[PDB]
RNA sequence: ACGAGACUCUGGCAUGCUAACUAGUCUUAGAGGGACAAGUGGCGUUCAGCCACCCGAGAUUGAGCAAUAACAGGUCUGUGAUGCCCUUAGAUGUCCGGGGCUGCACGCGCGCUACACUGACUGGCUCAGCGUGUGCCUACCCUACGCCGGCAGGCGCGGGUAACCCGUUGUGAUGGGGAUCGGGGAUUGCAAUUAUUCCCCAUGAACGAGGAAUUCCCAGUAAGUGCGGGUCAUAAGCUUGCGUUGAUUAAGUCCCUGCCCUUUGUACACACCGCCCGU
C-alpha cells in the first residue's frame, strides 16, 4: 500500500520539493521520513548533496542516521 | 547525483504479468536466472559501484547479466550456476524462458514415470522422495 | 580477550589498578589515597567481577533446572 | 571540573530540597557516563527498583527471544541520535523532557479481591515509584506498538525517551491508558 | 486530595485466592501524626515512603 | 541413638605463597587463607532468631551421600547369584545372507522448531569447551599438504600413549527465516531405497503468540545454539555432559494437586479405589 510520490526530475517540478526541507523546525531524515512519508535515503541523497555544495561538514557514516553538521 | 531518466509506470522484462509493489532489482524472484551471488559477481566484474541513487534503478544490469549468461561457457566460468545441470537429452545448458514453464522443468518425471518405478509415484502424489517422516511431523505440503 | 564485557572494563581495572600500584610505590600513600578515592570513587566495578558462571546440566533434563515433559 | 556527563553539570541543577530525587539522583557514584555499567537486575527483589531509572527504561525494551537482553543494542540506540541531537537542538529539551511522561504518570492501580471474583478490582496504589516503573513497561509495548508494524522505528525515538525520562507534566498515551484504568478501579474509593 | 508523605511502620503481607495484595501501615508526617493503615501493590521496600494522595483509602482487613 | 546439619566434590577470591626451555606471578595445581549473620541499625519474656545497609569476590551461594517397617513396585532377558515344577530338535549356539516395523483414514507417549534495522554474508580487529583418541583382547583410534571443479576429500604424506599431535579445537509478504523435489566432485558403508554421506538456481508453504486437556522452570533460571562422550563404521533424530548468547515476569499463597511438627470424628484396618443399606 505504498504512496504514489511525484519523483519525476522535470524543468519546474524538480526545483519545488528541493527547497521545502529547510522550512521546518525539527528537519532529519528520520522525521522527514514519518511526517513528509517519503524515503528517508532521499533526505540522505540531499544532504549529501548539500555536503557536496560545501555548506556542510562529515563526521560518520551509517546506512540509517548519518552525521553532517557545521560549526560556523 | 541528478539523473536525466523518467519515472517509469510500465516496465516489462521477461513477459509475465506481476504487480510492481515494492523495489526492485532483488524482488527479481519473477526472473529465475539471475540474483544473489552470481549477479553480484559480474556486477564486480563489471566495474560499477553504489554512488547512485536507489529505488530508481533501470533493467540495463539485468539484462547484461541475462546476455553474459548467454554464453557463459566460452570464458571458463565455474558453471555450477545454472539450474538444471548433467541433464538427459542434451549435454550443454540450452536456454529456455517464459513463465508457466520452469515450474514444470523442475521435475522431469516423465522418464521415471514411464519405466514404471516407485520414484515416480513419490514425486506425483506431492510426497516424501527421500523419504521425509510425516506421522507426527512434517504434515505441511498441502496447506 | 574475546568478549567486549570481558576485555573492556578490564582495561579500565588494568589502567586504575596498575596507576594506584605506581603511585603507592613511588612517590606516597595519601596522594595515592585521593587519586584512587576518585577513581574507584567513579564506579565500584573496577575492583569486582562478576561471579556468576554456567552451572552444571542436571538430572533428567535438557538443562540446568528444566526437566523432560511428563507424561501421565 | 565535576561536571556529569561532557555537556551538563551538577553545580546547578538543585531542588533547594532533599526529598524529591526519586526520579533523578545524580551526587555518588551511581552517576554514568555511559549506562553500560552490566550487570545484573533479578539477582533479589528491590535491585531491579535501585537500577537507575535511565538504565532501566533503556534495558527494559528487551522482548521476544531475539533482542532480549543484549545490551549492545541498548548502548548502541542511546548513543545513536543522541549524538546528533545534542548538537542539532542547541536549545534544551528540557521542556517536552520533563512534561510529557514524569508526571503523566498515574497515581493508583488495582488488585484482587476477596476469594474469587474477577469481575472488578479494587483500587490500590504504591510508593509512586512501582507505578512509574509499571507505566514505563507499558510505555516500553506503546513504543513498540508504534515501531513493531508501523513506522516510526526504533533508534530514531530519543526525544520520546527524554520524554519517558526527565521530570514531571502530562502528556503521555499509554499512561492516559493507565489513567482510564486509573478512574475505573477508583470508582470503588 | 492532598499528597502527604507518610512512613511505613509495619508490612503484614499478601492476601487473595492465590496472593495479589499487600498491606502496609504508615504513619503521617505533619498532619497531627497519627497511624493508618492501607494496602499497596508492588514492591514496598522496609521503612519506605508512602504518598497518601488521599486521606481517606482504608483497606479492609481480613 | 539414627535422619537433618556438620561432612566430600563443585564453581566464586588475592598490589600473597610453593615453580615449569609448551604460557611471561594471567594457564596448570598447593601444606594453606577467606563468610561468621561477622560490623552497624531496626524488629524479637529484647532468647533462639528475622529484615536492611555499608564493607566484602562472595551475605537462605550446584550436586553427592542420605532413619527402622514398607511395596507381593522392577529385575530369574546382567550375572556356575539363585530352590526345580516344564515345553520343543523349528538348540531361541553360529554363517557380508533373508519380510517387516522407514506404513499414513493417525489410537496413544517422548521427540525435530522464534514473530524485523533484534533476524541473517561484507570475512573488514587476538575467542571458550568440559572431554576423547592406536594389540592380554585386536582385525576396527584422533587427525595436518598435494591431483583440483569451489573446500571433508578416491591414493601417498607425518604427529599423537597425549598440557608434547589433532589444537592457541519506509511500513510489513520484500531482499528476511524454506512446502514437496533435480545437477557438480560423492568421504568408500555389499544392501541404506527394506535409517551412513556437502552448498550453491531464490520453483513459493495458514509466511507476523494457537480444540478440550495442558508438562517444565526463579539467575548465568528458561529458552536459542553448537560441541564432546554412551551407543559406534568420524553411524543420533536419543541420552549424558559442556560451553556461547542470554532474561520479561514472582522474593508470594494454600485456591487446584500433594506433603508435614496438632486437635477432632469414624461403624474404615484388604485401612475411603474402605465399609455399607435398599423390592
Amino acid at each position: 500500500d505504498k504512496l504514489n510520490n511525484l519523483v519525476l526530475f522535470d524543468k519546474a517540478t524538480y526545483d519545488k520539493l528541493c527547497k521545502e526541507v529547510p522550512n521546518y523546525k525539527l528537519i532529519t531524515p528520520a522525521v522527514v521520513s514519518e511526517r513528509l512519508k517519503i524515503r528517508g535515503s532521499l533526505a540522505r541523497a540531499a544532504l549529501q548533496e548539500l555536503l557536496s555544495k560545501g555548506l556542510i561538514k562529515l563526521v560518520s557514516k551509517h546506512r540509517a542516521q548519518v552525521i553532517y553538521t557545521r560549526n560556523t | 547525483l541528478v539523473i536525466p531518466e523518467k519515472f517509469q509506470h510500465i516496465l516489462r522484462v521477461l513477459n509475465t504479468n506481476i504487480d510492481g509493489r515494492r523495489k526492485i532489482a532483488f524482488a527479481i524472484t519473477a526472473i529465475k536466472g539471475v540474483g544473489r551471488r552470481y549477479a553480484h559477481v559480474v556486477l564486480r566484474k563489471a566495474d560499477i559501484d553504489l554512488t547512485k541513487r536507489a529505488g530508481e534503478l533501470t533493467e540495463d544490469e539485468v539484462e547484461r547479466v541475462i546476455t553474459i549468461m548467454q554464453n557463459p561457457r566460452q570464458y571458463k566460468i565455474p558453471d555450477w550456476f545454472l539450474n538444471r545441470q548433467k541433464d538427459v537429452k542434451d549435454g550443454k545448458y540450452s536456454q529456455v524462458l517464459a513463465n508457466g514453464l520452469d515450474n514444470k522443468l523442475r521435475e522431469d518425471l516423465e522418464r521415471l514415470k514411464k519405466i514404471r518405478a516407485h520414484r515416480g509415484l513419490r514425486h506425483f502424489w506431492g510426497l516424501r522422495v527421500r523419504g521425509q517422516h510425516t506421522k507426527t511431523t512434517g504434515r505441511r505440503g498441502r496447506t | 580477550g574475546g568478549g567486549h564485557v570481558a576485555q573492556i572494563y578490564a582495561i579500565r581495572q588494568s589502567i586504575s589498578k596498575a596507576l594506584v600500584a605506581y603511585y603507592q610505590k613511588y612517590v606516597d600513600e595519601a596522594s595515592k589515597k585521593e587519586i584512587k578515592d576518585i577513581l574507584i570513587q567513579y564506579d565500584r566495578t573496577l575492583l569486582v567481577a562478576d561471579p556468576r558462571r554456567c552451572e552444571s546440566k542436571k538430572f533428567g533434563g535438557p538443562g540446568a533446572r528444566a526437566r523432560y515433559q511428563k507424561s501421565y | 571540573d565535576i561536571k556529569l556527563f561532557g555537556k551538563w553539570s551538577t553545580d546547578d541543577v538543585q531542588i533547594n530540597d532533599i526529598s524529591l530525587q526519586d526520579y533523578i539522583a545524580v551526587k555518588e557514584k551511581y552517576a554514568k557516563y555511559l549506562p553500560h555499567s552490566a550487570g545484573r537486575y533479578a539477582a533479589k527483589r528491590f535491585r531491579k527498583a535501585q537500577c537507575p531509572i535511565v538504565e532501566r527504561l533503556t534495558n527494559s525494551m528487551m522482548m521476544h527471544g531475539r533482542n532480549n537482553g543484549k545490551k549492545l543494542m541498548t548502548v548502541r540506540i542511546v548513543k545513536h541520535a543522541f549524538e546528533i541531537i545534542h548538537l542539532l537542538t542547541g536549545e534544551n529539551p528540557l521542556q517536552v523532557l520533563v512534561n510529557a511522561i514524569i508526571n503523566s504518570g498515574p497515581r493508583e492501580d488495582s488488585t484482587r479481591i476477596g476469594r474469587a471474583g474477577t469481575v472488578r478490582r479494587q483500587a490500590v496504589d504504591v510508593s509512586p515509584l512501582r507505578r512509574v516503573n509499571q507505566a514505563i513497561w507499558l510505555l516500553c509495548t506503546g513504543a513498540r506498538e508504534a515501531a513493531f508494524r508501523n513506522i516510526k522505528t526504533i533508534a530514531e525515538c530519543l526525544a520520546d525517551e527524554l520524554i519517558n525520562a526527565a521530570k514531571g507534566s502530562s502528556n503521555s498515551y499509554a499512561i492516559k491508558k493507565k489513567d482510564e484504568l486509573e478512574r475505573v478501579a477508583k470508582s470503588n474509593r | 486530595q492532598p499528597i502527604k508523605l507518610a512512613r511505613v511502620t509495619k508490612v503484614l503481607g499478601r492476601t487473595g485466592s492465590q496472593g495479589q495484595c499487600t498491606q502496609v501501615r504508615v504513619e503521617f508526617m505533619d498532619d497531627t501524626s497519627r497511624s493508618i493503615i492501607r494496602n499497596v501493590k508492588g514492591p514496598v521496600r522496609e521503612g519506605d515512603v508512602l504518598t497518601l494522595l488521599e486521606s481517606e483509602r482504608e483497606a479492609r482487613r481480613l
